RNA sequence: CACCACCAGGAGUGGAGCCUGCGGCUUAAUUUGACUCAACACGGGGAAACUCACCAGGUCCAGACACAAUAAGGAUUGACAGAUUGAGAGCUCUUUCUUGAUUUUGUGGGUGGUGGUGCAUGGCCGUUCUUAGUUGGUGGAGUGAUUUGUCUGCUUAAUUGCGAUAACGAACGAGACCUUAACCUACUAAAUAGUGGUGCUAGCAUUUGCUGGUUAUCCACUUCUUAGAGGGACUAUCGGUUUCAAGCCGAUGGAAGUUUGAGGCAAUAACAGGUCUGUGAUGCCCUUAGACGUUCUGGGCCGCACGCGCGCUACACUGACGGAGCCAGCGAGUCUAACCUUGGCCGAGAGGUCUUGGUAAUCUUGUGAAACUCCGUCGUGCUGGGGAUAGAGCAUUGUAAUUAUUGCUCUUCAACGAGGAAUUCCUAGUAAGCGCAAGUCAUCAGCUUGCGUUGAUUACGUCCCUGCCCUUUGUACACACCG
C-alpha cells in the first residue's frame, strides 16, 4: 500500500543498488549489467557477465 | 553506560543519511529516496531520472 | 464481475503493446470493456545544482521521471481471468487486477 | 571484542547454516534482524573470522555481505562439533 | 592548527581491575559437621542457592541481581 | 561581433530601515573553503541539541590478527548505597559480592580521522565559449618546417551559405536531433474528465419558460479535459530590391512566418580555476587510548566601533484602511506509518478537540492566491505614509526556546520627502508589478527552483565605450611583456 510516485523510485533506487552490489564482487568475470524482472509469484534477475561458468 | 548514544536522533540533520555514503549534507528526500545531492547526480541515469530539457 | 486492469509503467511502447495484447485478446474472448482510459502523465522533478563543491556559475539542472498509467475495465468468468493475467507481462510494466 | 560465549555460539551457528550473514553498518542499532543479539556483535565478530581467512565480505551501500570459504565449513564444523558436510552453502 | 599545550588539571585514575583476591568461597568450615553459610543468599526465582550476599555496613547485595536484599533483624 | 557592450528607453541598485553573505574587530571558541569577470542568499551552508569540523569538560574501545606474558587454589567483566560528578557515568574511590578464558599487559601489526596537501591525483563542475571554431583524403606551392583548401566581397544566429577561385570532395562543432509550449468540431476512447437529455425534486414565473440540487435515474455523446497514433510550416503565395544568387523587406493567407517560442545536448586545444568537508574515490605526511577515533553535557558558528556585496519593506491619493465582488497554473501528501487535511463544535486571534476522505485525474482542491474590480472613510499633514526599535500577555513545534524559534493581541510608532560619484539587467506574453507550489523542513523564508496572473515604453541600429575574435605588420620574445 505504497503510491505509484514512491512505488516505482522505489524499484529504481532498487535496481541502482543491485547494479553496485554486482558490479563491486562480480568484477573479475565481466560483469556487464542486469535485469530486474517482477512477475506474478517471482521476481527474476538475469546476470549478464562474459565468463558465465565462473559465476555458476 | 547506557549514556552512550542516548541523545534523541528522531528528527533533524542527524535523524537522516545517503544510503549510500552515509552523508548528512545535500540530502535529497523528495519522493523517499534519500540520496545525497551528489551522489545522486551519479546516480540518477540509472534509477530512471533523465534530462530532456 | 468486473475486473480492473491497471497498468503503470515509465516505458510508454512497452507499456501501449501490452494494453493493446489485452484489448485484442479480449475480442477473440468477444468482451464488453472499457477502452483504456489514459491518466495524467505525472513527471516526477528533482531539480540539483550541477557542481558537487559551490564553486562556478550557479547552473542548476532538472531530472525528470515520467510515469504513465492506464487502466481497462473487464468482466469475464474465472477461466479468461486466469488467462489473461498470467501471459502478456513485460518487464518494467506493472500490472495489477482489482475485482468489482 | 568482549561479548559473552553464548552469543558468539549465536552468531557462529547462524553462520552456518545460513551460508551467508548481512550486516548494516549501523553501530549502536543494538538488535540485529535475523538473530536476536547485537548489530555491534555480528560485526566485530566477522571482522575477526575475515582476518583469519574464513569469510570474506563486500561493504555495497552499507550492509557488510559475509560468504565463507572454504576454510570457514572446516573450521566452523571442528568449531560446533557438528557431523560432516553439514554446511547448507555447501550443498546444494 | 595553533598549539597543543594539553591544558587540563591532570586527572589521570585509570582503574584497577578488580585486584586478584586469596582464596575464596568461604561458606564455613566444620570440624567433624555439616557446614552451615555465612553471607545469605537469596529467595530469588532464578538463582538456585549459590549467589551469595554481600555484607555491607547497614544492608545485603546479591551481586549477580544488583538489589539489596537486606530486611529489618 | 555581443543589452554578461553601447544606442532609444524601461525597471532598478548605490541614499534609508531591516534580512542575509564576506572582510575586519572581539573571543574560550566566534570551525572552515572560495577573492575580477570566473569569491561574497555560494558549499543546495534557512547551524537552539544533532549535523559540527571549533571551544570547556566528562565516558568508551567499537586497539582485527599473530606471538609472548598472565592465569581455573581465577586471565577479566558488571554493580546496590555513600563521597565524588552537570549527572540515576561506580567514571574514580570506600565496601564487598558476581562473572568465567570471551578478555588483560607488551611486541609487532592494524584500524578510524569533516586532520594536511586540489601544487601529488581520479571523477565531477566552472571558464576560455556556447562565441564559431577545428581537422583529414586526393591534388597544387615549397629542400624543409609548413601552406592552400579554411578567401577580396555579399550574406547569416552561425567557416550559415552564395560567390570569386589551385583546388575538389568530405568530417567534428553550428544546424539536424530530443524534450516542451502552441493547432486539430480528423481517428482511437473514458462516472478517477465533462456536457446534453430523461427520471426525482427545489425556487420563481406562468405559455410552450428561467436557474439550481440529485448518485446507482438510466440512454446516447467527445465540443471543451486527458495521451496514444498521426497530420500540419516549408518563411507557402505575390510584390520589391540585390554577382538578379545566397538572402532581405512589405502584403495576403494561416493556429503558427523573430532559428515558430523556450530549453537539453554541445568540437580541438587548454586553466597548476574549484572541490581531499559528498563518496567504503584516493597517493603520501600526520594522528591513533590523558586520540586529531566515537559518544555525552554546556557553549560557539548569531558575538559589534566599522568597510563591502546579493535582497525585503518603503518614501504615498496611479495611494492607505473598511466592506462587497471574485478568477489560475506548476505541483506534494500516511501503514505498519501518523503526512495532506474536508466537515461539525469551542475560542477575538493564533490555536484546541470529535469524526471523515485520500497510497491519489477519485480526497485536501474550483488549492475561492495576491495584484485587481465596485462602493465607502481619509484629504498633502512624516499624515490613517512607513512599521524599525522597545514592554506586557496567549498559543504552537520540540528533551530543551534565555542572546526574544515561530505564530497572535494590545501598546510604543524611528529613519526615510525618490537618493552623489558610480553601476546592473533587459527587445515581447518580453521588462516590470503580483502571488502560489516545491526544495531545504520536528519548528522557522525577507533565499532558490518553477508556475500562473496583470502587462508597458523603446529599438529593429552601430563600433562610440567595454570586452572577445580575425587580418596585415614588426620582433633580439617562445616557462612566450609578469618576456
Ligand atoms: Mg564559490
Ligand atoms: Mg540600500
Ligand atoms: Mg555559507
Ligand atoms: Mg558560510
Ligand atoms: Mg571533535
Ligand atoms: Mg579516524
Ligand atoms: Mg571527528
Ligand atoms: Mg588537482
Ligand atoms: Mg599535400
Ligand atoms: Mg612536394
Ligand atoms: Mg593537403
Ligand atoms: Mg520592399
Ligand atoms: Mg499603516
Ligand atoms: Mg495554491
Ligand atoms: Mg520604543
Ligand atoms: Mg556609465
Ligand atoms: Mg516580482
Ligand atoms: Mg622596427
Ligand atoms: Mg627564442
Ligand atoms: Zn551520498
Ligand atoms: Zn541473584
Amino acid at each position: 500500500l505504497i503510491s505509484k510516485k514512491r512505488k516505482l523510485v522505489a524499484d529504481g533506487v532498487f535496481y541502482a543498488e543491485l547494479n553496485e552490489f554486482f558490479t563491486r564482487e562480480l568484477a573479475e568475470e565481466g560483469y556487464s549489467g542486469v535485469e530486474v524482472r517482477v512477475t506474478p509469484t517471482k521476481t527474476e534477475v538475469i546476470i549478464r557477465a562474459t565468463r558465465t561458468q565462473d559465476v555458476l | 553506560e547506557n549514556v552512550w548514544f542516548s541523545h534523541p536522533r528522531r528528527y533533524g540533520k542527524g535523524s537522516r543519511q545517503c544510503r549510500v555514503c552515509s552523508s548528512h549534507t545535500g540530502l535529497i528526500r523528495k519522493y523517499g529516496l534519500n540520496i545525497c545531492r551528489q551522489c545522486f547526480r551519479e546516480k540518477a541515469n540509472d534509477i530512471g531520472f533523465n534530462k530532456f530539457r | 464481475i468486473k475486473i480492473r486492469i491497471t497498468l503503470t509503467s515509465t516505458k510508454v511502447k512497452q507499456l501501449e503493446n501490452v494494453s493493446s495484447n489485452i484489448v485484442k485478446n479480449a475480442e477473440q474472448h468477444n468482451l464488453v470493456k472499457k477502452g483504456p482510459v489514459r491518466l495524467p502523465t505525472k513527471v516526477l522533478k528533482i531539480s540539483t545544482r550541477k557542481t558537487p563543491n559551490g564553486e562556478g556559475s550557479k547552473t542548476w539542472e532538472t531530472y525528470e521521471m515520467r510515469i504513465h498509467k492506464r487502466y481497462i475495465d473487464l468482466e469475464a468468468p474465472v477461466q479468461i481471468v486466469k488467462r489473461i493475467t498470467q501471459i502478456t507481462i513485460e518487464p518494467g510494466v506493472d500490472v495489477e487486477v482489482v475485482v468489482a | 571484542m568482549l561479548m559473552p560465549k553464548e552469543d558468539r555460539n549465536k552468531i557462529h551457528q547462524y553462520l552456518f547454516q545460513e551460508g551467508v550473514v548481512v550486516a548494516k553498518k549501523d553501530f549502536n542499532q543494538a538488535k540485529h534482524e535475523e538473530i536476536d543479539t547485537k548489530n555491534l556483535y555480528v560485526i566485530k565478530a566477522l571482522q575477526s573470522l575475515t582476518s583469519k581467512g574464513y569469510v570474506k565480505t563486500q561493504f555495497s551501500w552499507q550492509y557488510y555481505y559475509y560468504t565463507l570459504t572454504e576454510e570457514g565449513v572446516e573450521y566452523l564444523r571442528e568449531y560446533l562439533n557438528l557431523p560432516e558436510h553439514i554446511v547448507p552453502g555447501t550443498y546444494i | 592548527r595553533k598549539k597543543k599545550v594539553y591544558t587540563t588539571p591532570k586527572k589521570i585514575k585509570h582503574k584497577h581491575k578488580k585486584v586478584k583476591l586469596a582464596v575464596l568461597s568461604y561458606y564455613k568450615v566444620d570440624a567433624e559437621g555439616k557446614v552451615t553459610k555465612l553471607r545469605r543468599e537469596c529467595s530469588n526465582p532464578t538463582c538456585g542457592a549459590g549467589v551469595f550476599l554481600a555484607n555491607h555496613k547497614d544492608r545485603l547485595y546479591c551481586g549477580k541481581c544488583h538489589s539489596v536484599y537486606k530486611v529489618n533483624a
